[PDB]
């Protein structure tokens, strides 16, 4: 049970590294999960402040 | 045994094949065998591969 736990802990921590983006200050993001765009508040295109969000 | 196997293959790789994505500005145009069937929306679809194309 020696070798599970640390590939399941070392596996959880690339995914989280993998899942958060920062978007700066001076920009703002667009997400595309498969070509559209995320869409959130009845069907309007939403837009990523300049704060950390995860993917 | 095996050709239950072989069919579990084909059918695995009807599914896999068949998924396509087609970006936000885009349209897709899907024509079952050679006739126009229908207009597909920018999102992830499934179709049937060597039957209808986008």
């Amino acid at each position: 049970m020696r070798k599970s736990v640390i590939a399941i802990i070392i596996i959880v921590l690339v995914v989280l590294y993998m899942s958060v983006f920062v978007v700066k200050e001076g920009e703002r993001g667009i997400t595309l999960r498969f070509g559209k765009v995320l869409r959130d508040d009845d069907n309007k295109p939403l837009v990523y402040e300049p704060g950390l969000h995860f993917k | 045994r095996v050709v239950t196997i072989a069919a579990a293959a084909i059918v695995i790789i009807w599914a896999a094949s068949g998924f396509y994505t087609i970006k936000e500005a885009e349209r897709g145009v899907v024509t079952r065998f050679g006739k126009f069937s229908h207009l597909v929306e920018p999102g992830l679809n499934w179709k049937p591969t060597f039957i209808d194309e986008v």
